[PDB]
């Protein structure tokens, strides 16, 4: 597997304007449900358009040459959130698809989950490869364009019974989901690189998850069915 | 691996990566302490953007020579609270995250 080149040119750094994780408790959130797994060794598609291109059309409407942005994912427990993902953008072109930015940070991941989860090609959805049952729970995505936030909650359900025989379950035993934070703690400031660690951009992240998956007999699906506003079964 | 250090003193923590096969790129090294229930990161090195040291270690932790053939930092002025497991996490391609561990005892 060759190391993927960047997609487009961009200056890559560890940080831009934000040194602390933005709060996910920043308003109500539209609820979606990931579609059920055919078999527990499959892939779960936390996918759902946040209709962020409107905010890109307005930036062209008001004639702003660039927009800034950031995306973050969270695991919601009880009154509090676990970190999962964060990435920041700067000088993005509103006339292009989301993410086409001259300045971006390396994604910051919670590494145990990075072993079998990785972003989609549009950078707005997540893919959960062959998950153990413990991955059940509520996942919140924060999309922010020019200070304006779009929250989505994804509820992930998996069959009781069968757990995929090669699911990554080792790190979880030891570290689990990591520290659980309240809106207070977010306000005080939860350092991005203290609790999240820099990783590969979406293309090389994909090749590593793909390389592990293959090594277990499976292969990444070509396309993924988005999440629904309702439960199935 | 087990290491021993004395208070007020300094210890040199090593990164124990074994044999990096052909043809894995080693992209990154992250130092991590297991505390309270999970990890938090202590310091990170990446030839791409260099070196970062995180609170509360901002004035006690420093890389020696920045490399994966090393991975070696210096803890200064040891404290009871430093005892514990230190993880050395390596971001390799295409193998993914590879880690090693050491127990520190402060006497």
């Amino acid at each position: 597997p060759t190391f993927p080149p960047p997609a487009y040119p961009y200056t890559e750094s560890w940080q831009l304007t934000l040194t602390t994780v933005p709060s996910p408790f920043v308003g109500p959130a539209d609820v979606y449900h990931t579609r059920p797994l055919e078999d527990p060794c499959g892939v779960v598609a936390l996918i759902s358009d946040p209709q962020v291109d409107r905010l890109l059309n307005e930036a062209v409407a008001h004639r702003r040459p660039t927009y800034r942005a950031h995306v973050a994912w969270y695991r919601i427990a009880d009154g509090c959130a676990h970190l999962l993902y964060f990435i920041e953008y700067a000088d993005c072109d509103p006339r292009q698809v989301f993410g086409r930015c001259r300045r971006r940070t390396t994604p910051m991941w919670w590494t145990p989950s990075a072993d079998y989860m990785f972003p989609t090609e549009d950078e707005l959805g997540l893919l959960m490869v062959a998950p153990g049952r413990f991955n059940e729970g509520q996942y919140r995505r924060l999309v922010s364009v020019d200070g304006v936030n779009i929250l989505t909650d994804f509820m992930v359900a998996l069959p009781e019974g069968q757990e995929c025989p090669f699911a990554r379950v080792d790190q979880h035993r030891t570290y689990k989901f990591g520290a659980c934070w309240s809106d207070d703690s977010f306000k005080r400031g939860v350092d991005v690189m203290r609790f999240l660690t820099p990783f590969y951009q979406q293309p090389p992240h994909r090749e590593v998850v793909n390389y592990w998956y293959r090594k277990n007999g499976r292969t990444l699906p070509r396309a993924y069915a988005a999440a629904t506003p309702y439960a199935i079964d | 691996d087990s290491m021993y250090g004395f208070i007020g003193t300094d210890v040199v923590l090593h990164c124990s990566f074994a044999n990096p096969l052909p043809g894995v790129k080693i992209t990154q090294v992250t130092w991590q302490k297991a505390t309270n229930g999970s990890k938090q990161n202590v310091a990170i090195y990446n030839p791409a953007m260099g070196v970062s040291v995180l609170a509360p270690y901002r004035e006690r932790v420093e890389f020696l020579r920045p490399s994966f053939t090393d991975g070696t930092i210096r803890l200064s002025r040891l404290e009871l609270e430093d005892e514990g497991v230190y993880i050395c996490e390596f971001a390799t391609f295409p193998a993914g995250n590879r880690e090693s561990q050491l127990n520190l005892t402060v006497m």
